[PDB]
């Protein structure tokens, strides 16, 4: 019944889907040809799998999901090497050349020529529903493909579907740390597109991963891998109360309205509690309270902004395995009752839990310890108008001197609209301004 | 399935790309002969960027070879490793430009076009993309300079959307060289100038300093600095061949590295570099590659980079690696040199991995910047270019070939003002 | 010590036919070696992308489903195929 | 003359020489002991005197 | 290490 | 439930926190890896409560922070015998040594490293239900356990509050010296753990080297017997929290009833017995002359004599078996002998605890197992004579302004000297005019 | 980790250095070839303080060897412990700065200069925590008093924040040394006093003393005096690599002594020699370390003691102290001779034990003396200086390649203020 689809789009989308869907596999207990060590019938009546998996006559659980780039390699690996059966043959969507960091190139003129097909193969998934739940878009806001290519299929789904939800899962780009030079342009340019079109857009930081994963983990030397896995670690806790009961549930329809006060602000920053590695796991007690802390403090949230300097607005914490409530709501209180996470005044009460029975099913090969209980805290804090800000400033020095805006120009789209873009991201920030005082 | 021909021009060009042909040869484990023999799939899956398949195991490299020296072809073709190439693509002239840009362009180059340019597209329905087209040659040469440009041109104006690598050595400013070596140097980068997407340039003298300081092995010779020149080769477009994480091909180094589409000349570096004696006492590690690739010896078109600053810059870390240290260290150069780059361009310096490393290697790094260190190239170029002009020396040659001194002056005109965007671009402020 | 296992000879015959743009050598032998796990074809994870589910059948125990997973019983217990 | 330099691979100790933050920041600076069950009884403190009379007697047991 | 010996 | 978090700054404070957690280990059970194998006869306690909080299994993590900025002691905890009982993270190293220079370890290292403290002392804090106290171990020689001691003690003032904090200083000696900026850093770290500290705990090297001399029948151990002494010496400070029958106290009770003004939070520190086992076959050790031994003036953890200066408060904690009947015949005794002066606003300056556990003794140690010991604490005014030549010595350093460079330098000013000057002489005349 | 960094200047320098080398590589138990042939693993945790790993087990001293006399490395590298050096830390010319102070600061010996700071600049920067730069050289030499000063003002300019600490060898009162050695000396010292953190003095007198009087050798040669220089080394460096009791690293020396920004100039001593002869009749114990480590006979460098005092002491100490004893000794000391003491300075003795004593030692001691009896060497240097410099002796030479009586003159304002201020703490009572 319930069923949520992904669209996993770039080279960052679609490492972050492969890392998604290895724990999806392995947490289902799909083998990774596609087939389980069992069926509907000879025991497991169950229908936890029917999420993410399209059972078909034959015992083959197809996901129900597109890996779509306009590139070679990147879903070629997935085409050729482990998870190749157990994928669709026309659902891993290559296109000719990429876009190649432009979000004019993503957007206008190799955009519109995967775009018709994507959207007749999620139209035929969506034909193969009994009734929807949303969409989980994994981008990046860098550039290329996820800043253009990705908001054109986007707002197709807005003009196509509508009411359903548009999630995103968005790469955004850090303080001191860029990979393309045209991410302050491609980054505004796509905001000016995912804010009227989306319905909340998850911020994931690459650095902030970093210091997640070294801190706590204590590996010297990590990398994409440890980043993919952990972030598929979150969206496993977000969308795990679909799959599982339990206690309080929570799923992509309670997650829109207990986020977004303003149709505006919708962009919430994740955190995952324990990051704490198999070494270090032995010499602390997984306490409920102390996991709570462990989210609310700013070292482990996962965009490099501090929350001391803003106001929390609306809070989720989505529990995860042996959790009890009082000890939740003990916790509650005493975050409550604490005067350094300021909440804003306006918002009295600003919690909403989900407690899940399932117990994080840990990745053989990742650095993750397995953990009796879990957290997953999503908030929609105020502390991202600096990085909103910051990425303004950026804009504004790139654009003082019309740098790198010839290849925007002379690929087919207009000049003009780099200042829609940066008025759109000063209404943005206005309002986030507005909002907080 | 993307596509790149590599069509060479000139006796530099031809000796530069048969040293490409061999160096990606047993990078992708082919035999002198054509048959395959290597022991990877990952070297099997992209060989159709370069390579056009035939029966039995041949994998004949597609390449316009252009060149007008008879015995520079037939060395080309039978060196090791080499003979390869295709009986189709071996257009060659008998007369000779004889160290001349306007021999090269006018007499025996346009007669060529028609032909060369067959060939060219007779590759170019033979693919499935034409992501790009590759053209090596020689500032100041004659063979490649006005034959190569005039190649830019003409490709350029018949297939106007796609990538033009030119990928061109500059010989020693100093002493005398070849006798026209600023008119062909002003002509050659003043096609390159409003035909061209990007640009290499690569000095001679730096890659003896390079090949003598670093590498050692007394006399630098000629075939360890054509061996560097080949690893730039197979360092900077193998994100388009060999798979990896995350990826960088040739337009988007393109967007990455050229903020005005005049100011789109490149300092290339390959930047694991030991000597005989010295390379079991050297631990290699991604923060050693880094200050190899920014330390100033490595620079391959002379042209120190501490007189001047960085528009941009991209580095393409090629072996498997830990992305931490890659990023700790590209912002580290940043942080500290901060004064030695430009503060309009808010992190100008890129990075590109890929998982398959080289032959021989545990880990390369190709490391290519559009800097303000190439306008004194390009400003004594134009010295030496007025000062052999004023007195008319060796116009009877341009003047008998076909050219004059308008084009003569509209040339050094537009150097100066490309050394006019550099200045500008290099003291100009934020705000 | 090699990177690579030994593979079959009718796959290296396979490949040492005519050309792709029919399809008879690279082409098919691409397609042979991709109905194959790129688990015994090497031994090291030469791609990062590899690394992601690597020798599950040898590092996992048996697979079960998931303890506290939803159930299909208002479907089961509820509406029948044949009837009256 | 003085070459570009970059960092190095620094061994890591609760010093910050890697993180990408160049300080430390503490979700809670004046605010350490919680002291849940004190608290608690504060609340009750506070609470009690909003009554509108005197404590309230239960009842009487059984007269015999 | 074998390519090193190669080389050398 | 009731507990003490334990804060270790220096190599001093690590190596006698070191042997504190030896001797903890020791008297609970506790094996060095964490697992507690106490099954025999048991079955049902939470002794180690105070210490140790258990975390699956049968491991039990310690609350400690080991916190230094040279990264050789710290290491060495970390590579010894003791690796699986500390959590990793607890062990707090910094990267360059503060250098027995009080601006290193307040103003330039310690504005960086005291933050990832401070949320260890948090996390350490949050996990307790009954928090009472911290005990700090670290020396006033200087660098680390000066300065950074010091900005512990202002940040955790501010972060807690009116959570009682006590220190265990080793207090450095009228002739015995290892730095030479002592006078400078003693003095530096005063002015600042004077308002915040509760209780301040003095020992001396040479005090304790000439009661080993003397008492314990050795003439040339090491520093292992000074630190296993100072573990006996918290053991009989805190056996009332883990182990209470007949009179107990904790830690509010003596550092209330300790410091009669909020400035003269100085206390001192005897352990008797600390005979050998040799000595102690052909001795009748009992209350009747333990406290005698105490009140011997050769005989405290630092020398100053005790002859000239009263008394103010007398503290003490009994240990083994004791039947109040003697201490009150000792205090008679001592009350009515004349060398041992009182104050004359103080007929009761006795706050007697008596704790029914024997002294547990551990492996390799050189003090014998008495059946009866006993810890005095005493207020007197006879740590004046220290303050006194401490700042002597300081104005003869000041007067034309030797080491003074390397201060001014590195962050910390020019008038700060000044303050402690007139801070620790308005503590002489507070002492004085306290006494008089 | 904390790390310090070698540099050795000149055939004194260089030789000093690879005694000191030979010594701690003994110590941490490293073969010639680079692999680790120890026992304990208390030898590879502080390994990095001197060391490099590379790959394999290979380990690289981190010592920038530099003079302009091609000898001295040919010597160190036929020597054994010379093959574990990097060649690329071997930059060196092939002339010699003349024994000349301006030969070496101005003249073609600054030229190597820029690439000798480059290879520092690249090892400090692969350094990790960079605790200091050590440097070993002779201040009435060539390159150590020329090269060896100018690169002493270049890396205090560079990096301001770190010790620059300095051993260098002084003249001997005696004998004639060096003509040219007041002026070398003279301008050397002008240099050091200006920017070093500390020095550690040595006299090739006093050496032969202590090696042909106390410990018997017949033939002193001057290998065994080189091993008592590297001994005192090791013994100052042993804080930083080796664990045990309560322990004072190189910044705890600095600021521990050097009272006053001048003023920064020691007198070392080893102190367990004793003759091989009793070295069956003579025990060992700290009360008598303690009188071997103050005696008048031991005092390595240059004077004697008696005439002066001991402004501050410090005694690093090496094995299992019980240092209850060594305190008291250092007491016992203080008291009986307090008339050869600083009195407005108390308690003016540094301890410092390590558990880890040197091979073939059960127990040692180092001397550390900030002695007031070092007047002589300055006020000797100071009055040879100007007694040639009155009479313009070989002074031509320092004008020619750079400098002049101006600057000669304030370097004695230095020297002669110097002995006045030290004069000012000398004469000065308590009170
Ligand atoms: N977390 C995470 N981020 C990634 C990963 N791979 C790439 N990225 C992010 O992607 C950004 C680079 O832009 P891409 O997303 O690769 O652009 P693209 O989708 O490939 O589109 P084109 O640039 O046109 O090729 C970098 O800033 C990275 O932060 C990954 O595996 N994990
Ligand atoms: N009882 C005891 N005292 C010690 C020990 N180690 C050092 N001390 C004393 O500490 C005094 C000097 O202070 P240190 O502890 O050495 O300095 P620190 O606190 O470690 O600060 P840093 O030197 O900067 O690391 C000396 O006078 C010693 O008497 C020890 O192991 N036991
Ligand atoms: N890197 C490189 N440079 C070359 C080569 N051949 C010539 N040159 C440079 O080009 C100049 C001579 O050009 P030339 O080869 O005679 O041009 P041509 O007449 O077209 O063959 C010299 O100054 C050389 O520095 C070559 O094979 N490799
Ligand atoms: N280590 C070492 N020191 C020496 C040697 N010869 C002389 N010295 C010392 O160095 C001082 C003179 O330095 P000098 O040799 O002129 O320095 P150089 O010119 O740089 O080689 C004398 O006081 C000697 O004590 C030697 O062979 N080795
Ligand atoms: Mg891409
Ligand atoms: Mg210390």
């Amino acid at each position: 019944m319930r069923e949520c689809i992904s669209i996993h789009v770039g080279q960052a989308g679609v490492q972050i889907g492969n890392a998604c869907w290895e724990l999806y596999c392995l947490e289902h207990g799909i083998q990774p040809d596609g087939q389980m060590p069992s069926d509907k019938t000879i025991g497991g009546g169950d229908d936890s799998f029917n999420t993410f998996f399209s059972e078909t006559g034959a015992g083959k659980h197809v996901p129900r999901a597109v890996f779509v780039d306009l590139e070679p390699t990147v879903v070629d690996e997935v085409r050729t090497g482990t998870y190749r059966q157990l994928f669709h043959p026309e659902q891993l969507i290559t296109g000719k050349e990429d876009a190649a960091n432009n979000y004019a190139r993503g957007h206008y003129t190799i955009g519109k020529e995967i775009v018709d097909l994507v959207l007749d193969r999620i139209r035929k998934l969506a034909d193969q529903c009994t009734g929807l739940q949303g969409f989980l878009i994994f981008h990046s806001f860098g550039g290329g493909t996820g800043s253009g290519f990705a908001s054109l299929l986007m707002e197709r789904l807005s003009v196509d579907y509508g009411k359903k939800s548009k999630l995103e899962f968005a790469i955004y780009p850090a303080p001191q740390i860029s990979t393309a030079v045209v991410e302050p342009y491609n980054t505004i340019l796509t905001t000016h597109t995912t804010l009227e079109h989306s319905d909340c857009a998850f911020m994931v930081d690459n650095e902030a991963i970093y210091d997640i994963c070294r801190r706590n983990l204590d590996i010297e030397r990590p990398t994409y891998t440890n980043l993919n896995r952990l972030i598929a670690q979150i969206v496993s806790s977000i969308t795990a109360s679909l799959r599982f009961d339990g206690a309080l549930n929570v799923d992509l329809t309670e997650f829109q309205t207990n986020l977004v006060p303003y149709p505006r602000i919708h962009f919430p920053l994740a955190t995952y509690a324990p990051v704490i590695s198999a070494e270090k796991a032995y010499h602390e007690q997984l306490s409920v309270a102390e996991i709570t802390n462990a989210c609310f403090e700013p070292a482990n949230q996962m965009v490099k902004c501090d929350p001391r300097h803003g106001k929390y607005m609306a809070c989720c914490m989505l529990y995860r395995g042996d959790v009890v409530p009082k000890d939740v709501n003990a916790a509650i209180a005493t975050i409550k009752t604490k005067r350094t996470i300021q909440f804003v005044d306006w918002c009295p009460t600003g919690f909403k839990v989900g407690i899940n029975y399932q117990p994080p099913t840990v990745v053989p090969g990742g650095d993750l310890a397995k953990v009796q209980r879990a957290v997953c805290m999503l908030s929609n804090t105020t502390a991202i108008a600096e990085a909103w800000a910051r990425l303004d400033h950026k804009f504004d020095l790139m654009y003082a001197k019309r740098a790198f805006v010839h290849w925007y120009v002379g690929e087919g789209m207009e000049e003009g609209e780099f200042s829609e873009a940066r008025e759109d991201l000063a209404a943005l920030e206005k309002d986030y301004e507005e909002v907080g005082v | 399935m993307r596509e790149i021909v590599h069509m060479q021009a000139g006796q530099c060009g031809n000796q530069i790309g048969a040293k490409f042909w061999e160096v990606i040869s047993d990078e992708h484990g082919i035999d002198p002969t054509g048959t395959y023999h290597g022991d990877s799939d990952l070297q099997l899956e992209r060989i159709n960027v370069y390579y056009n398949e035939a029966t039995g195991g041949k994998y004949v490299p597609r390449a316009v070879l252009v060149d007008l020296e008879p015995g520079t072809m037939d060395s080309v073709r039978s060196g090791p490793f080499g003979q390869i190439f295709r009986p189709d693509n071996f257009v060659f002239g008998q007369s000779g430009a004889g160290n001349n840009w306007a021999k090269g362009h006018y007499t025996e180059g346009a007669e060529l076009v028609d032909s060369v340019l067959d060939v060219v597209r007779k590759e170019a329905e033979s693919c499935d993309c034409l992501q790009g087209f590759q053209l090596t040659h020689s500032l100041g040469g004659g063979t490649g300079s006005g034959m190569g440009t005039l190649l830019i041109s003409k490709i350029r104006e018949e297939y106007p959307d796609r990538i033009m690598n030119t990928f061109s050595v500059v010989p020693s400013p100093k002493v005398s060289d070849t006798v026209v070596e600023p008119y062909n140097a002003t002509l050659s980068v003043h096609q390159l100038v409003e035909n061209t997407d990007e640009t290499y340039c690569i000095d001679n003298e730096a890659l003896y300093d390079i090949c003598f300081r670093t590498l050692k092995l007394t006399t630098p010779t000629y075939g360890d600095l054509n061996h560097l020149v080949s690893a730039t080769m197979s360092g900077v477009t193998t994100c388009l061949r060999f798979p990896g994480q995350l990826n960088a091909d040739l337009r988007k180094l393109a967007v990455n590295m050229v903020p005005f589409p005049r100011l789109h000349f490149f300092m290339p570096g390959f930047a694991p570099l030991t000597s005989r004696g010295s390379q079991q006492y050297r631990a290699l590690t991604v923060p050693e590659l880094t200050q190899q690739m920014f330390d100033a010896k490595n620079m391959m078109a002379a042209c120190d980079p501490r007189h001047g600053r960085y528009l941009t810059v991209a580095a393409i870390f090629r072996g498997r690696m830990s992305m931490k240290e890659v990023d700790e260290q590209m912002l580290n150069v940043q942080n500290k040199n901060s004064s030695y780059f430009v503060e309009w361009i808010p992190n100008n310096v890129k990075t590109a991995v890929c998982d398959i490393p080289p032959r021989g290697l545990k880990m390369s790094a190709t490391f290519i910047g559009n800097s303000t260190a190439i306008q004194e190239l390009f400003k004594r170029i134009s010295e030496q270019f007025t000062a052999m002009f004023r007195r008319k020396a060796f116009l009877h040659w341009y003047t008998g070939e076909g050219m004059d001194e308008m084009e003569f002056t509209e040339a050094e005109s537009n150097m100066n003002d490309l050394v006019s965007e550099y200045q500008q671009y290099q003291d100009a402020t934020a705000e | 010590l090699v990177e690579m296992r030994p593979v079959t000879s009718d796959v290296r015959e396979q490949l040492f036919k005519g050309f792709s743009k029919e399809g008879t050598g690279r082409y098919a032998y691409l397609q042979m070696r991709k109905l194959k796990k790129p688990e015994m074809k090497y031994e090291v994870p030469l791609t990062s992308s590899w690394e992601y589910g690597w020798r599950l059948n040898d590092v996992v125990k048996e697979f079960r489903a998931p303890t506290y997973g939803r159930s299909r019983i208002v479907k089961d217990s509820f509406f029948r195929t044949n009837g009256i | 003359s003085k070459q570009m330099l970059p960092g190095g691979s620094k061994v890591r100790s609760a010093l910050q020489a890697g993180y990408f933050d160049d300080k430390y920041t503490r979700v809670f600076e004046s605010e350490g002991y919680s002291d849940a069950v004190k608290r608690r009884r504060q609340d009750r403190l506070k609470e009690s005197k909003k009554n509108i009379g005197k404590a309230f007697l239960p009842s009487s047991g059984e007269k015999l | 290490l074998r390519a090193q010996q190669e080389a050398m």
